[PDB]
RNA sequence: AUAGGUUUGGUCCUAGCCUUUCUAUUAGCUCUUAGUAAGAUUACACAUGCAAGCAUCCCCGUUCCAGUGAGUUCACCCUCUAAAUCA
């Protein structure tokens, strides 16, 4: 579902435009693929430590 | 001032005087000073209860959506304000902090009861 | 001194003494500030009475102890307002000290708030072009399914006890740096009896 | 704040920051809430991005915008 | 079927507009404000009549009657109830959507209560917030004390009714409880003390007439109109009364007797008018005086 | 409006970039660790306490 | 007094009374007028009175004037597309010329109204900030809200000097 | 100054003298009274029927000090200073 | 169509023709004097590419901005010779004129 | 500026200087309380302490914030187009 306020604002626009419907607005979260935080990142884009030796 | 990288963020800029805080919700560059240059003002937040016992929050919801749609990040206090308004889901840490407080107060009622009961 | 009119300040302005002293002119008609030069200082003195001692040339209000600056003494307050424009004269105009000018301004505003002093009230336009109350913002929003059933808006608001295998996995990962496991939280906020 | 060139303080030479103790039950529940929260917020962000992109296109090449352009060209001629 | 006229009907608007009258000297009375040196123009009679005509046009805009609205229904709608947040905060949060191009009555103003309930703001909170963020000239966030009973009686004692109505129009919304209450209390003082001339040539006369007709107390206004030789307005008042109360003794009486002009006043005076005796005497006096001037 | 050239700023920039490629540290230098103090001798930085075991 | 004949032309009030705001196509306006001859009086008056008003409203349009190069006065507008609009102004009065160019190349009153409404949205009543940009600087100005400590001292319980003393 | 003041004040034209000379109504427009046309003087004799010719641009000599003040170009620390009632 | 040159269309008077295929053109704009509130001409020099070398000193020319500058100072090209020096064709009638007199009567061709 | 004082034996004109107004530093003398704001003369030299970490190692950050006003039309608009944010 949409959070409380956003839902109320989407339903009000429907009624204002004239569309009469009782369907619930809902967020399509199927596109969002939540990967684990320990999924291997791209090493090619990672930097490297600089030369200053101790 | 052209910064190296960075990004836009919607955050709280502290105003007011000593002991009288007042926040302006602004979309500003990540690296800019808290109270310095900003791209757009998107609301305000009075954290002090007024005569009516209210904490007033203004949110330019039309422009907040525009800037989130342009890649603006969000500060944690700003995400929590949008949760309380109902614009976003409740931030997990408000749920967890609410649960931590419940457990703390439940533990406080044991010692209080024991004292009155035992003594 | 002790003026007998403090309780009914409006009486002094209708007494014989007032008419003998002032007549029909305002109480400040004859006052003249003493200052060097042709252009006077842009502020009047702070106060004409310091520690119950009056200065040499007391201002029109401070020189007469029977003139009481009160929101009910409307005739006295009217003398300090422009009849043609309705603006309160700035203190240099009449010579009242800053202390009395502040008191006069507050009494004039209080009299105007109580309806005792007439002032121009303009005719304003309406705030809204349309007066319809049919928009959802002001009407009733259809209740959400979770609100009807009493469930949390999102299922992850409620605490769901984690499986035992997952708890054991976390107990291996944080060996030697573990807290006491916490069960489900209280269903509602307790209160100190 | 210090720069990369400024030397490190002597007092902090031996400072080892110990990590906090982990509550297994709260940890797992909190980890899932973050995943659910960030999924919902990323879905909302995607909708706000699409709205921003639709409004730009509508002003550039929308029916109403293109109609006004032709009207203005006709009135000029 | 048969709908009773609303306040904004063209017929009612024409009747109430004419009943109000147009005194250019009263409409454009000199205001006690900051002044500037006046300007002068050398004008012919034709040009003078055109400027006077333009003043009549401007005055008619200034007199446009505010629409009479029914009392708004209290807002009591709960958007959500997040019980987890109960007890975490001690003060309620008021969130106002300050998006510029939104009609003020279509703005979402919600309140997060300490219990966790996200509810829509009440009409009172809504109006207070719109003033905080979209401040309107002449409106105050905290209700002015002038509207207390003791202070309104002072304003009435000084015959400052139009001022009370202008203050009320600026502070309160037309459908607010305070707006309708203050307007009615003023309308009832005008009736009791016969001060109907105070509101003539103002945008508030129509509302006063509408109040009287729908509460069946048009007696005092009729007497005043006759005493002032305003029969055309008095007859129109009785006519309007019949249109808003068609199934009434006077309406049927006029129908039965096909009364017109002065007859309508007589028919209404006897049947429905509470002060039937006084009306007849007042109407009698007028008709006698009119007969003399005709000679 | 004609900006005065800064040649030393460009010379040093090229020299630095070159030296960073010829004197670049090797993986065996960067990612060495002292297993007693648990510090990288290259930078002398301690590893986080959660990687020690 | 102010120097020159008709000194009113050198006042901001007069310069802002021009009603000709060219469309964005207009780039260059050339004015060819003759200094003598009765048939060119309007063009001479248009140069004397109206060019300052046109230039003031259209600062980025190049106006160049040429004297006594042709037997009759005319205007020519060079548009960004490359079109050239020749307007013959011989025998016309300066007011008629001003009205003609407004019709054919001037923004209508509707287009100007819209632009002004877009500017209104730039300043938001609710935004708090310096007086140059915003109506109010701080929320403390709004009646009902906690006032500024500079004007009204805050309660001792709301001041950090004593939030620490009471605790310790 | 004295002789100049009396010379100017003595030679002022009243609104009636203007109406009579011009044969037109003198109409006063006040901002505090809105568009109400207040006739301050009318021609005692016959009233002309032709309107006074409206010159598009008035060829009048303007005082730079007036124009400079209207355009907010005149700063003076001595102007509009608070003074006692005169 | 897009050009990096600021001035897209400008009319000017040719003042120099000593560079090869480059006409030096003086362009005058009316600029407001803020104190006097009177408009005074402000002049600027523009180099215009004249491929055919047809510009004569004193003629009025129309310059079009080049897509990108071809030289350090050559940012425009000769779009049109509006008035050739001493050989003006009346735009209103299309007849040759010498100042304010017609060289060929407009009535010749009806 | 609503102006004022001052050339001469005296008058008129012109004219400079100064007076009256409002701020900011410093000096003298003097000084009770509370709240608030503001606060080296010096791009002169600096004792001592602190001001950048985070993190299962890699990376990331320390290029910001904070400071100063030495130098000084690099700040604004347009065209074009990198890096950066939108996982
Ligand atoms: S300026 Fe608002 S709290 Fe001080
Ligand atoms: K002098
Ligand atoms: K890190
Ligand atoms: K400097
Ligand atoms: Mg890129
Ligand atoms: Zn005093």
């Amino acid at each position: 579902p949409y959070p409380p306020l956003l839902r109320a604002m989407i339903i009000a626009e429907r009624q204002k435009n004239g569309d009469t419907s009782t369907e619930e607005p809902m967020l399509n979260v199927q596109r969002i693929r939540m990967e684990p935080w320990d999924y291997p990142a791209k090493q090619e884009d990672k930097g490297r430590a600089k030369g200053t030796p101790v | 001032k052209a910064y190296r990288g960075g990004h836009l963020t919607i955050r709280l800029a502290l105003g007011g005087c000593t002991n009288r805080p007042f926040y302006r919700i602004v979309a500003a560059h990540n690296k800019c000073p808290r109270d310095g240059r900003f791209v757009e003002q998107l609301g305000s937040y009075d954290p002090l209860p007024n005569s009516h016992g209210e904490k007033l929050v203004a949110l330019n919801l039309d422009r907040i959506r525009h800037w989130i749609g342009c890649g603006a990040h969000l500060s944690k206090p700003m995400e929590k304000l949008l949760g309380l308004a109902g614009f976003f889901p409740l931030h997990p840490m408000m749920i967890t902090n609410a649960e931590r407080l419940r457990r703390k107060r439940a533990r406080e009622v044991l010692l209080a009861s024991q004292k009155t009961d035992a003594e | 001194p002790i003026s007998p009119y403090k309780d009914e300040p409006w009486k002094y302005l209708e007494s014989e003494e007032y008419q003998e002293r002032y007549g029909s002119r305002p109480v400040w008609a004859d006052y003249r500030r003493n200052h060097k030069g042709g252009v006077p200082p842009q502020r009047t003195r702070k106060t004409c009475i310091r520690r119950n001692k009056v200065v040499g040339n007391p201002c029109p209000i401070c020189r007469d102890h029977k003139l009481h600056v009160d929101f009910r003494n409307v005739k006295l307050l009217e003398q300090f307002v422009c009849a043609h424009t309705g603006i309160i004269f700035y203190a240099p105009y009449t010579g009242v000290c800053v202390k009395q000018h502040k008191r006069l301004t507050q009494a004039i505003q209080k009299a105007r708030d109580h309806g005792l002093l007439i002032y121009h009230i303009p005719q304003v336009e309406p705030r809204d072009l349309d007066f319809s109350t049919s928009h959802g913002a002001v009407s009733a929003t259809p209740p959400a399914p979770t609100l009807v059933s009493g469930d949390p808006w999102y299922p992850w608001y409620n605490w769901k006890q984690p499986p035992e295998r997952e708890l054991s996995r976390l107990r291996r990962l944080y060996q030697g740096h573990l807290q006491e496991e916490s069960g489900p939280p209280p269903e509602s906020m307790p209160k100190m009896p | 704040r210090k720069t990369r060139h400024d030397p490190l303080a002597k007092s902090k030479i031996e400072r080892v920051n110990m990590p906090p103790a982990v509550d297994p039950a709260e940890f797992f529940v909190l980890m899932e809430r973050y995943q659910h929260y960030r999924q919902t917020v990323r879905a909302l962000r995607m909708e706000f991005v699409s709205e921003v992109q639709r409004k730009v296109h509508e002003a550039r090449a929308g029916v109403l915008a293109e109609r006004k352009a032709l009207k203005d060209a006709a009135e000029h001629r | 079927e048969t709908k009773k006229p609303t306040f904004m009907d063209e017929e009612v608007q024409s009747i109430l507009t004419k009943m109000t009258g147009l005194n250019l000297q009263k409409t454009f009375k000199p205001a006690i404000q900051e002044l500037k040196p006046p300007t002068y123009k050398l004008m012919t009679q034709a040009q003078l009549e055109e400027a006077t005509r333009q003043a009549v046009e401007a005055a008619k805009v200034r007199l446009k009657m505010p629409p009479v609205l029914e009392e708004r229904v209290p807002i009591n709608d709960v958007l959500a109830e997040d019980k987890i947040l109960e007890g975490t905060e001690t003060t309620k949060y008021v969130f106002t959507d300050i998006s510029y191009s939104i009609p003020h009555r279509e703005r979402f103003i919600v309140v997060r209560e300490p219990s966790g309930t996200l509810r829509k703001a009440s009409w009172e909170e809504r109006d207070r917030m719109i003033q905080v963020y979209f401040p309107k000239e002449g409106r105050k966030i905290l209700t002015p004390i002038i509207f207390k009973e003791e202070n309104l009686r002072t304003m009435y004692s000084q015959d400052r009714h139009v001022d009370v109505l202008n203050l009320c129009f600026a502070q309160f919304e037309p459908d607010s409880t305070e707006y309708i209450k203050v307007h009615h209390k003023t309308y009832e003082d005008i009736d009791k003390r016969g001060k109907y001339d105070l509101l003539r040539s103002t945008r508030y006369f129509g509302g006063m007439v509408w109040y009287f007709v729908n509460n069946k107390k048009i007696d005092g206004l009729l007497i005043d109109q006759i005493q002032r030789d305003l029969i055309d307005d008095a007859t129109n008042l009785v006519q309007l009364y019949h249109v808003l109360h068609p199934d009434g003794q006077s309406a049927q009486g006029a129908k039965d007797q096909a009364a017109e002009g002065i007859n309508l006043i007589k028919v209404f005076a006897k049947t429905e008018a509470q002060k039937g005796a006084y009306i007849e005497l007042t109407l009698q006096t007028y008709q006698e005086a009119l007969s003399r001037h005709s000679a | 409006k004609k900006v005065r050239p800064r040649l030393i700023a460009e010379l040093a920039r090229r020299v630095r970039a070159l030296r960073e490629q010829l004197n670049r540290p090797r993986d065996s230098q960067l990612y060495a660790v002292d297993y007693e103090t648990l510090t990288r001798p290259f930078s002398g930085r301690r590893l986080p306490v959660r990687a020690w075991a | 007094p102010m120097k020159g004949r008709f000194p009113i032309r050198r006042t901001l009030q007069y310069l802002s009374q021009g009603n000709v705001v060219f469309k964005d196509s207009v780039k260059v306006m050339t004015v060819n007028y003759n200094t003598h001859g009765e048939l060119g009086e309007g063009a001479r008056k248009f140069v004397f009175f109206n060019i300052p008003q046109i230039q003031y409203k259209n600062p980025w349009v190049q106006i160049m004037m040429f004297k006594n190069m042709t037997p009759s006065p005319f205007l020519r507008f060079y548009l960004d597309s490359g079109e050239q609009v020749l307007v013959d102004v011989e025998t016309k009065s300066n007011k008629e010329i001003m009205e003609h160019i407004r019709k054919i190349l001037g923004k209508n009153e509707e287009t100007l109204r819209e632009e002004e409404e877009e500017k209104k949205q730039l300043s938001h009543p609710a935004n708090f900030g310096p007086r140059k940009y915003c109506l109010r600087e701080c929320i403390c100005e709004v009646e009902g809200q906690v006032p500024c400590p500079s004007l009204v001292p805050l309660p001792k319980e709301m001041r950090g000097k004593y939030k620490a003393a009471l605790k310790a | 100054l004295t002789q100049g003041l009396f010379r100017g004040l003595s030679r002022q034209e009243t609104h009636q003298q203007l109406a009579d000379k011009k044969g037109l109504h003198v109409v006063e427009i006040r901002e505090e009274c809105g568009p109400l046309p207040i006739v301050v003087a009318s021609p005692r004799g016959p009233l002309r029927k032709d309107p006074e010719p409206e010159d598009e641009v008035p060829d009048v000599k303007l005082d730079w000090e007036d124009v400079k003040t209207a355009q907010g170009m005149k700063r003076s620390v001595w102007s509009n200073l608070k003074r006692a009632a005169t | 169509v897009r050009s990096s040159v600021h001035a897209r269309w400008i009319v000017g008077k040719v003042i120099g023709t000593k560079m090869q295929k480059t006409a030096k053109v003086r362009v005058t704009r009316l600029v407001l004097d803020p104190y006097l509130l009177k408009y005074f001409n402000k002049r600027k020099t523009y180099f215009a590419h004249d491929a055919l070398q047809q510009c004569t000193v004193g003629d009025i020319v129309l310059l079009r901005a080049l897509p990108v500058p071809r030289a350090k100072h050559v940012k425009h090209e000769l779009a049109e010779i509006v008035f050739k020096v001493g050989k003006v064709i009346d735009p209103v009638t299309g007849k040759p004129c010498a100042g304010t007199t017609y060289l060929e009567s407009p009535l010749s061709s009806e």
